[PDB]
């Protein structure tokens, strides 16, 4: 239509214009969410501990020139400021321990670990902690497109072998991406005290260009050699009593010691889509240069005003929308008045009327911290957003009289001010000014509010508690912390094995516990590092292959338990669904219902007639498989025998449910005509073969000593008694029948006419059988095959041994039965295969329930095979997580 | 089986370890920490001790220490 | 232009080919030119490997 295609074109044009403008807006500006943080400040770990706790009051400057390092004392310190090779002021904080490292955890030789700058070791530890404290499993980041944009300076070297010593103190240490396996750009910048800040800027651009998904931004220092403390002492810049005073009556400019800080940034939309946690938003930054000033190292006010206005313009905001500013303190006699005047000129000029611009500085409480200073300021501001309080330390009362402190709306943060949420969305700003002459400004904003959640659990509902990643750490010892890191004052659930970041793939060691009452971890599992346990699975896996091949067994005929459990029928929905489906399929041919017999309801038939025993077991077995497959365990080579051949075929997909059910019932009914006419014998093959010669009457070979031979009527009982006069492990035999024996006869061909109705299909995975010691194939099954199954001998142990050395290997014989009956009992070490045999069981013969199945799965989770534990916990939320222990001294070549 | 201790102490010496016994027998060489010509140093140590040849493919033949039975 | 990291591959040195493949593809696709217009390539090669 002439009047319609034009309208369609107009609509397409309008939609494209809207999309293009939205894309332009996204490209030129885009909020960036901060996901996680990690820090290592001198005296204590990170986040709360070394923060909202210490920042409430302050302190620091513990002095104590370190003694662990070489650092010849009694010579650096001298009262004379003009002494040639000494330095005054012996105060100044320092890290508690800088020579600590784990080495073996990250896979580095101790020789190479010794020749390694402490900055790299601390950076590795802090990066792992940062990734951990984000709800993201570190092992899943492999192969992604995350990059590192950090800033690090070279602080001294070892003045005292085929490699290293030219690569460890190489400044450009992007080996974090090497160990973790990242693919984003790796950059190490250096722009003096502001380096971290400008580093951050670069990351933002990449996050807006689509070349990286997440970014890691931070800085570090170690102050290995005395170094600076001497040199600046010769410049008369550093002053005694090194407590730096910002905007007060002192002038020190104290060069405080080391500190490591890292943060993780991601685009806000991606964070919302994936479902991470957002703490604060970055929405603008600016960088510039002081230009031609009155000296190489001298601040310039006009440059600071220009950069502040540029940042405000880039954010698209107004100067009156910022409530608190963190200043580049660096308490000296000249920088503070200049910074105060610049702030008054740019943020002043009738700010509100009554609202003053609060001003503070972290360095007045923690020290300069060298290159990682600026990012450290962030670590303050964000916490102020998460606690509704401004941590105003500012340990100085009398303000600087040089600057016109009064007659303005910029009030120094003398005490403490409430910072509660509500109207007028909170915003803050940080700034940094380097020695070289580069200035940076950044604006941050509070995160949007989305916190509703729900409450669940508190029922019985047994919950797995797979260990907090017993890992490559020393195969021992570290279990200790995992034993004690799980101390619950008042909480519940806390799914650790869930997608929660703590996963760590349980690198090699692994362990498990299943309960619903209390902790019980301080029990045997705790002392498992030096003792044993009672009812908890302990594994020494080596993750030979992370994903093992899977095979199932399906032989029954002897389980005959007293009711195949009922609590799992009521609790597990998939089991009940499969049971009901099988009952419906078998309903229109026989009157009995498998569910009624299973529940042991009144009127149910006894477990004596075969016509009930044989089908019911079948109806159970397939269902068990449906449970296992429901947990991500996909078999490949089901090899079950006897009456379970048909069950394996159904699992293999070669048969339909109703066809298998009708075959089972017909076979049982036709066999029922024979009773009290046969019986096998349970035991050396050659011995019984040569001994049974005087009798004209073999059934199955379950092993070297578990061969089941075909027998005869009660004369076989006399022969068994004669053998019981000897040893030869004479045992008993089950209900009378003569299967796998020529004594069947009777109907014979009558079976083929009655049982021939099938439409066999190609096997989905594999249908390896025991009658023929080779893999079968689909559409090759006929009534004659099942006739010979009941007539010919069973070759089970030989088939198992053949499969043991087969290509799939994987020793994952599961045997999903209501009984153990695992007569194989390994018997695979003499099969030229590997040694990591699993041969796990299934639902317990007597104590079988949902908890028993969970215990069996945990005992299966040993070695390599993996399951998805999240299925067992429908509806939950991650809680919290600690980190990895056990550093050791390396001393970094003191002599 | 007697040369397992020889292999373990040679590995500890070439890797800078001092215990010569706290090495996971069933573990990959990369996890334990190894580089380029450390393999040829280990080969030289074995040739000095065992006197066998240097196929140079033993590292990739069996990274696990427990599979060091190829000697003699 | 384009940038990427080789990632976990063998030792710290001795880069991996797939990383170079990906960086070449990204550099070509950034401008939007099919890989049939370049007439000469500057190589970064030094001795062994």
């Amino acid at each position: 239509t002439d009047s319609e295609k034009v309208a369609e074109y107009l609509r397409r044009a309008t939609l494209d214009l809207r999309a293009a403008r939205q894309r332009i807006r996204e490209l030129e500006s885009d909020p960036i969410a901060i996901v996680s943080m990690a820090c290592r400040l001198p005296g204590g770990v990170n986040t709360p501990q070394r923060l909202w706790e210490l920042l409430r009051e302050g302190g620091e400057t513990l002095s104590g020139f370190p003694t662990d390092r070489g650092w010849d004392l009694a010579r650096l310190h001298h009262p004379d400021p003009d002494n040639p090779g000494t330095s005054y002021v012996d105060k100044g904080g320092f890290l508690d321990d800088a020579a600590g490292f784990d080495a073996e955890f990250f896979g580095v030789s101790p020789r190479e670990a010794a020749a390694m700058d402490p900055q790299q070791r601390l950076l590795l530890e802090t990066s792992w902690e940062l990734v951990e404290n984000a709800g993201i499993d570190p092992h899943s980041l492999r192969g992604t497109a995350t990059g590192v944009f950090l800033g690090v300076a070279k602080f001294g070297y070892g003045e005292d072998g085929y490699s290293v010593t030219g690569v460890a103190p190489a400044v450009a240490s992007g080996r974090i991406s090497y160990t973790m396996g990242l693919e984003g750009p790796s950059i190490s910048v250096d722009t003096a005290c502001s380096s971290s800040l400008v580093a951050l800027h670069l990351a933002v651009e990449s996050l807006r260009k689509g070349e990286s998904s997440m970014a890691v931004v931070g800085g570090a220092a170690v102050m290995a050699t005395p170094g600076v403390f001497v040199d600046f002492s010769r410049q008369r810049a550093l002053a005694a009593d090194g407590r730096s005073k910002a905007f007060g009556a002192g002038a020190d400019g104290f060069g405080f010691s080391e500190g490591v800080t890292l943060v993780l940034l991601e685009r806000l939309s991606e964070a919302r889509r994936n479902g991470h946690e957002v703490l604060a938003v970055v929405r603008g930054s600016a960088l510039n240069q002081d230009g031609a000033s009155n000296g190489l190292s001298a601040p310039s006010g006009p440059a600071q005003r220009r950069v502040i206005r540029q940042a405000l313009e880039s954010c698209g905001l107004e100067p009156g929308d910022v409530d608190a500013v963190e200043a580049h303190g660096t308490g000296t006699a000249l920088g503070d008045p200049i910074e105060a005047n610049a702030l008054l000129d740019t943020y002043g000029r009738d700010r509100d009327a009554d609202r003053p611009l609060w001003l503070g500085s972290v360095k007045s409480n923690i020290g300069h911290t060298q290159a990682a200073a600026g990012v450290t300021g962030l670590l303050k501001v964000v916490l102020a957003l998460r606690n509704g309080e401004l941590p105003a330390t500012l340990h100085v009362e009398e303000p600087t009289p040089h600057v016109d402190w009064s007659s303005g709306g910029v009030a120094l943060l003398a005490g403490n001010q409430p910072w509660r949420r509500g109207e007028r969305t909170r915003r803050a700003a940080v700034s940094a000014f380097g020695i070289s002459g580069t200035n940076a400004h950044v604006i941050v904003e509070e995160a949007p509010e989305r916190e509703h959640r729900e409450t669940t659990a508190h029922d019985g509902r047994p919950v797995p508690l797979v260990v907090s990643a017993r890992t490559t750490a020393a195969l021992r010892a570290q279990a200790a912390q995992i034993a004690e890191l799980l101390e619950r004052p008042d909480a519940d659930l806390a799914g650790v094995g869930l997608g929660l970041a703590t996963t760590r793939a349980r690198h090699e060691h692994r362990a498990a516990v299943v309960a619903s009452t209390r902790e019980e971890a301080v029990r045997g599992l705790r002392e498992i590092a030096a003792g044993a346990a009672t009812a908890d699975a302990v594994v020494e896996g080596v993750t030979e292959v992370d994903g093992r091949n899977v095979v199932f067994l399906f032989p029954g005929q002897g389980s005959q338990w007293a009711g195949m459990g009922a609590e799992l029928l009521s609790s597990s929905p998939v089991f009940a669904g499969k049971i009901r489906a099988c009952d419906e399929s078998m309903a229109p041919m026989q009157d009995w219902k498998v569910s009624d017999v299973l529940r042991q309801a009144p009127g149910a038939p006894g477990l004596d007639r075969v016509d009930v025993v044989q089908p019911v077991l079948f109806a159970v077995m397939v269902s068990l498989a449906e449970l296992w497959r429901s947990y991500g365990v996909e078999p490949a080579a089901v090899v079950g025998h006897s009456q379970g051949e048909i069950a394996a075929a159904h699992v293999a997909g070669a048969l339909t449910l109703e066809d298998a059910a009708k075959l089972v019932v017909g076979r049982s009914r036709l066999m029922r005509s024979l009773s009290g006419e046969g019986g096998m014998a349970a035991v050396g093959e050659a011995a019984v073969r040569e001994r049974l010669r005087p009798w004209q009457d073999v059934a199955a070979v379950n092993g070297p000593r578990s061969v089941v031979v075909s027998g005869e009527p009660g004369a076989l009982r006399a022969f068994s008694e004669d053998c019981a006069a000897e040893g030869i492990r004479v045992r008993d035999i089950d209900v009378d029948y003569a299967s796998h024996s020529p004594q069947i006869e009777r109907v014979r061909e009558e079976l083929l006419e009655t049982t021939g109705d099938i439409a066999p299909r190609p096997a989905r995975v594999t249908f390896h059988s025991t009658v023929e010691s080779r893999s079968m194939d689909g559409t090759e099954l006929d009534a004659r095959y099942w006739y010979r199954n009941l007539r010919e001998t069973v070759r089970f142990a030989d088939a198992v041994t053949r499969l043991a050395e087969s290509g799939y290997d994987a020793f994952i014989e599961v045997s999903p039965h209501p009984v153990v009956v695992q007569a194989v009992e390994e018997a695979v070490e003499e099969a030229d295969g590997a040694e990591d045999a699993v041969v796990v069981g299934s639902l317990h013969r007597d104590g079988g329930d949902l908890s028993a199945f969970l215990r069996s799965m945990a005992t299966a989770h040993v070695s390599g095979v993996d399951i998805r534990w999240d299925v067992a916990l429908p509806g939950a939320a991650p809680f919290a997580l600690p980190t990895y222990p056990f550093q050791r001294k390396r001393y970094w070549l003191q002599p | 089986e007697n040369l397992l201790e020889l292999v373990a102490n040679a590995v500890a010496e070439v890797l800078g370890h001092e215990s010569a016994a706290e090495i996971n027998v069933r573990r990959a060489f990369s996890e334990l920490g190894l580089d380029s010509l450390n393999a040829m140093a280990l080969r030289k140590r074995l040739s000095a001790s065992t006197g066998l040849r240097l196929p140079a493919s033993l590292v990739f033949d069996h990274p696990t220490v427990t599979a060091l039975a190829q000697h003699t």
